[PDB]
DNA sequence: GACTATGCACG
DNA sequence: CGTGCAT
DNA sequence: AGTCATTCATG
DNA sequence: CATGAAT
């Protein structure tokens, strides 16, 4: 399922979780094969806060992560026997991209906390415009435009320099700050109960 | 090179970003035109492209690809799937897309793939788009900032109720059943007249949903409940008949089944009852539906309690099901649970905006011309000296300036005058122009009145709605009981 | 209700239909533009839709669907696959489509689905279309019978040789390798001067194929056999180098591989040699290729026969292969095995027809305009009399009869004058009209000369081919040996 | 894979072999459930004159016609045990449709001669035009007196399909008869067989490229 | 949104 | 076997 | 060119 | 368990 790094090296080696085969393929091309592996996520990732742990485990995307990271799941989980120094979630800069980042994160919190609390889980920041700009703010400042509809229409030369190059890339580090404020947050947004989510949405989402 | 963010914060911006979008911009219909953004883009694009009921069908893929490149940046499959659905006459009370080719069945088999089918808008769909070209609805930029697309359609009929919507978002879902076009309009007309109409009275006109698949809807009490609060649970039961067969045996014959129900999977499940003998008495189950009739024979055994069986199939299969109103639409950019009242308020408010906007547009056109037409009538009175001034002018710019200065023409007239073709100098007839002046004056008065009199405006609304009804009205398919 | 047919008289008719069609209009290239019909449709279509190198990329699905609706009545997937290939710079010497996104790789992996990618014509493909707006090429009706499409393109360079073709039909197949643009033009240009050039002289200009993938080509004798008869067997061998390593170990590095060969598979089959110890001394195989360079490191063991290992990889893998010229193409509606000479002649033949057609078109345009410009010069000296006369006329038609009768203007001149906009009475200056008249006369003279003198027409054809060479010429990639 | 007839009857029942799923879907919809079965042929059919009987018995479509018509294959072929007295080939009117027919026929010829020779193997002629319907450019222009060019089967709508091609009453239908065993063995090998040269020749001799 | 198998000719 | 337009 | 799984709310 | 726009 996955395209692996050339050398096994739990100290440099990075796992790129890419949203879609489209981008999955542009990453295989754009990458540095020595220490960079690619694992496509084909479809919307299961929700590990809502699903029965029966199904949760009979799930292809979920199996090949437990098994591609090689540390096992839950508390049977040994961070010391890991396979990657970094784990990078690279999605489209769209909303469904956001949604996928969201489902992955809850899985890594629910079932591999060591990793999130160890600061090994990151999130890529692809550019939104083309010099390159990430914010509608740093754009008109660059007016001194090729709006990226998704990782798709980026070309390996660009993807490398902009977002995969360890020397040129911006890269968000996921960090549990308040264990209890984090469990509440996750369980409201992603849990079985609809009503509190709706409430949250009303309280926090500004429709204008 | 690297920035930390809290799990609590990262999950915040992400879910808020997506929640808002999938709510405002995907799963739930606007309360006025009744469309989800994908459907609007389909109709607006096909319409922009002249792919309309009165012209040949285009290849579905041409349409789909155009929608995808100009307006809706997503799966060519989703777009197609959406387009196919708006053409299935067992899912839409009044279909907005006409499709040549295998586009499915109630047996729920796949439609032909995009490469095979052909589509065009239906005539009724045109009515959803009516007057779009007269600046009657707010436009925004497409994902590209390269072309403007409409945010709501002019909706010359109350599509949201006529066709329904459904309906899965985040924090919110929607189920709105379809209704009879004639009934819905009758209510809207009654409410135009009586803004404060109570649900009880409105239901004299709009007694309940009307599925395109007919059948029986039971639950006047809950229909009311639903029209009041947007939620309610109703029963939908299949049209049945009993046929006596040769010597002792009877046959249950089904002719209409519940909306959103797959004929093939039903027939299977009814036969699974026979095969498991959960209830005693079934001899055979035969789907006998041909290309122009629905018919499922359930042949019973001799001495088989035919009420017992029919009751059992009603309970334990989809021969009968509960439909749940959960009418949520987008009003003011916000999700909102709504009943029959705010729905027609919104519609009517909307048609008001459209009719106002439309009349402002036409009036501005009649005026811009009436203005030119006045100037031309003047020119004739002084042709020789106006030609003389142009002869004497240095260029187009200068000529216009002199026309203004020497004879008080306005920029707009000076431009008309100066860009007349030479052969116009042949004419001397002021009368035709004066006739046009008159026709234009009358037209502006009529338009100005609509704009300036709530009543004049509302009678227009009513007049137009009634025309829509006279034209598209069709009998009930679904019967009502309590 | 029935009518019998012989099994013989029916496979006959059925297969003859498929045969002819798949030969003329699917699998084999036209000898002049070097395109298969689908390829020509993609090009002609994108061009009509203004989707060119100078303008934005356009979502791929939009181009495909338009092609499918207007010209090519086949699968969206076939059309896209074709379009993708035209954009891969390891299959075409000179790519005709530029594409944003994953369009594949030499590892044979799949390109991104049509919904993800953007595309537009390359600058050079524009030279394939140059002058199409000018009635320079025979058109035909599309399946709809609703729009005309070209049967061949103007081809401002010889695409059959430059990009190649390949090539599977019924009874015939085609394999034509790519060639260096400049070399091909140098050849063509020589043959223009020397209609009876023989393969040997042509080979002083066109020495052999130039693959986008590079590498070494061995077989001068066979290249000649191929350039003479259309068939030939030649050897292509990968470009290698030997790097020395610490610890006394040496290492083979591959940097160019043979055309039409899958890097990923090649790497496996080489590693397979190591695994099976088929030759002694391979340590490890690594594809070290990255976004800007092909590199296969084959690291050997200490004290290992490096020439022994390289010879084995050449013989027993695809590190070295045989390319088989089988140049067939479609000449006067028929499949024809052809060599360098029928090809280049057919091309010159075609470029002649185009250039002549073009010049007739432009001459007619210029004549018409000169004619109007001549009348306008006259009208200036009688400006006032002409205005007076038009004023005196009753309507537009009468104004023209007056202009003719009284001043001997022609219909076309009178119409021109009579439909001049008033402001034009301010640009009353003969000298710029007299300058246009002069440019026009010159232009007509130059074109008449082209039209009525083969030497002058070929000299144009040579000027032009050389401009294209100067503009798109690039260095050989594949080196030669015998 | 196969949509069966609602009632077994090796005396009335018909097998429709349809090019592709789309048209196979329209056929499911347009048929008469009681006596008409549908077996969609998805893709180009294996060449039974070129390929090795190994690959042939391993080919999905082939196996699911043999095990559908229920009479086995070759000389182990029992006509009296067929399931349909009418096997109908329904393809687009395009060239690739003409191709599929070519391939299907060489199958029945080579592996169910008993069937073709008993006048049981048919070819359905769908309409090319609709303005009523016309089947040949000639039959067409006569209707232009006192034109939806059907691009293929997947563009016709189930009620139309039934009326023009599937309804045994309102339908034109070719019957495939053998007239010269030897002269119809020669024609099949030139066209569908391993050796390429004879086929190239036959084309040059019989196809007018004009 | 990738995958599965055929035709066709040619070493 | 693998190519590339087709089903 | 059909098929496979997942999100999201609801009964 | 199925719904319909989305990966
Ligand atoms: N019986 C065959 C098994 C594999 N297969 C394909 C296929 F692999 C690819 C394709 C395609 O790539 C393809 C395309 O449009 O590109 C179309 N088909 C369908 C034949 C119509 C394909 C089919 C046909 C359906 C089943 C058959
Ligand atoms: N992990 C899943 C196995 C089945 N599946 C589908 C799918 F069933 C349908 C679809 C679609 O119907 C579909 C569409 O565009 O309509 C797209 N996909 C792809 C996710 C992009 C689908 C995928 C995704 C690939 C693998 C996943
Ligand atoms: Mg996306
Ligand atoms: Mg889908
Ligand atoms: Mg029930
Ligand atoms: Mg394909
Ligand atoms: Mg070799
Ligand atoms: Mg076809």
């Amino acid at each position: 399922k996955l395209t692996p790094a050339q050398s096994k090296n739990p100290a440099k080696n990075e796992l790129y979780l890419v949203e879609g085969d489209s981008a999955g393929g542009s990453a295989k091309q754009g990458r540095d094969r020595k220490f960079q592996a690619i694992l496509p996520l084909r479809g919307k990732v299961i929700n590990t806060a809502k699903a029965k742990m029966a199904d949760i485990l009979k799930n292809e995307e979920i199996n090949t992560m437990i098994y591609t990271i090689g540390a096992g799941v839950g508390a049977d989980f040994s961070i010391e026997d890991a396979n990657y120094d970094k784990i990078i979630i690279m999605t489209d800069a769209d909303t469904d991209g956001a949604h996928i980042q969201t489902l992955l994160l809850t899985f890594f919190y629910r079932y591999m906390r060591p990793l999130v609390e160890a600061g090994h889980v990151y999130i890529a920041l692809p550019p939104l415009y083309k010099a390159y700009a990430w914010t509608d703010g740093e754009l008109e400042e660059l007016r001194k435009l090729q709006r990226y509809k998704g990782l798709g229409e980026m070309n390996a030369d660009q993807l490398w320099e902009t977002t995969m190059n360890p020397e040129t890339r911006t890269l968000i580090r996921v960090t549990i700050e308040d264990l209890a404020r984090a469990e509440r947050r996750v369980n409201v947004l992603m849990g079985d109960k609809v009503e509190p989510r709706r409430k949250w949405i009303e309280d926090n989402v500004k429709f204008t | 090179n690297i920035q930390n963010m809290s799990l609590e914060d990262i999950m915040g911006e992400r879910f808020g970003r997506y929640s808002k979008y999938i709510i405002q911009d995907r799963a739930l219909p606007d309360i006025r035109d009744g469309l989800k953004p994908v459907q609007r883009r389909i109709l607006y694009s096909m319409n922009k492209d002249s792919n309309t009921f009165d012209k040949s069908y285009r290849k579905s893929a041409k349409s789909v690809g155009n929608i995808m490149g100009n307006f809706h940046p997503h799966g060519d499959s989703s777009i197609y799937d959406a387009m196919v659905r708006m053409s299935q006459n067992w899912k839409n009370r009044e279909i907005l897309v006409e499709m040549h080719g295998n586009n499915g069945s109630m047996d729920g088999d796949p439609p032909a793939a995009m490469r095979y089918t052909e589509a065009r808008l239906s005539e009724i769909a045109g009515y959803l788009l009516q007057d779009i070209e007269k600046k009657t609805v707010p436009f925004a930029w497409n994902f590209d900032d390269t072309e403007k697309e409409p945010t709501v359609l002019p909706a010359a009929f109350p599509n949201l109720l006529v066709n329904g919507s459904t309906g899965i978002s985040a924090g919110y879902a929607t189920d709105i059943p379809p209704h009879n076009l004639a009934e819905v309009i009758d209510a809207a007309v009654y409410m135009i007249d009586h803004p404060t109409a109570k649900i009880d009275k409105l239901m004299e006109f709009l007694p309940g949903p009307d599925f395109p698949t007919g059948a029986i809807i039971q639950g006047r009490d809950e229909i009311k409940k639903a029209y009041e609060t947007g939620k309610g649970r109703v029963v939908v039961r299949s049209k049945t008949e009993i046929e006596k067969l040769k010597g002792g045996k009877e046959q249950i014959v089904i002719t209409e089944i519940p909306y959103e129900i797959n004929k093939a999977n039903l027939v299977k499940k009814i036969d699974d009852v026979r095969v498991n003998n959960k209830v005693a008495g079934i001899a055979e189950v035969r789907d006998e539906s041909d290309r122009d009739g629905l018919r499922i024979a359930i042949e019973l055994k001799k001495d088989a309690n035919t009420e017992l069986v029919l009751n059992y199939l009603f309970k334990y299969t989809d021969l009968q099901i509960n439909y749940n109103f959960n009418m949520v639409a987008i009003d003011n950019f916000t999700p909102r649970q709504v009943g029959i009242v705010p729905i027609l308020s919104s519609y009517i408010a909307h048609r008001r905006e459209v009719i106002l906007a439309r009349s402002r547009f036409d009036k501005e056109k009649a005026e811009k011309r009436l203005h030119i037409v006045e100037g031309l009538i003047r020119v004739i009175s002084i042709l020789d000296e106006v030609i003389a001034l142009i002869r004497a002018s240095e260029n187009k710019a200068d000529a216009k300036e002199n026309l203004k200065v020497s004879y008080d023409f306005t920029e707009e007239q000076a431009e008309a005058i100066v860009t007349l073709q030479l052969y116009r100098l042949t004419n001397t007839d002021v009368v035709v122009l004066q006739e046009e002046e008159a026709e234009l004056r009358e037209k502006i008065a009529m338009l100005a009145a609509i704009i300036g009199d709530e009543r004049t405006m509302y009678n227009l609304m009513k007049k137009e709605l009634r025309e829509v009804k006279k034209k598209f009205a069709t009998p009930r398919l679904s019967s009502l009981e309590d």
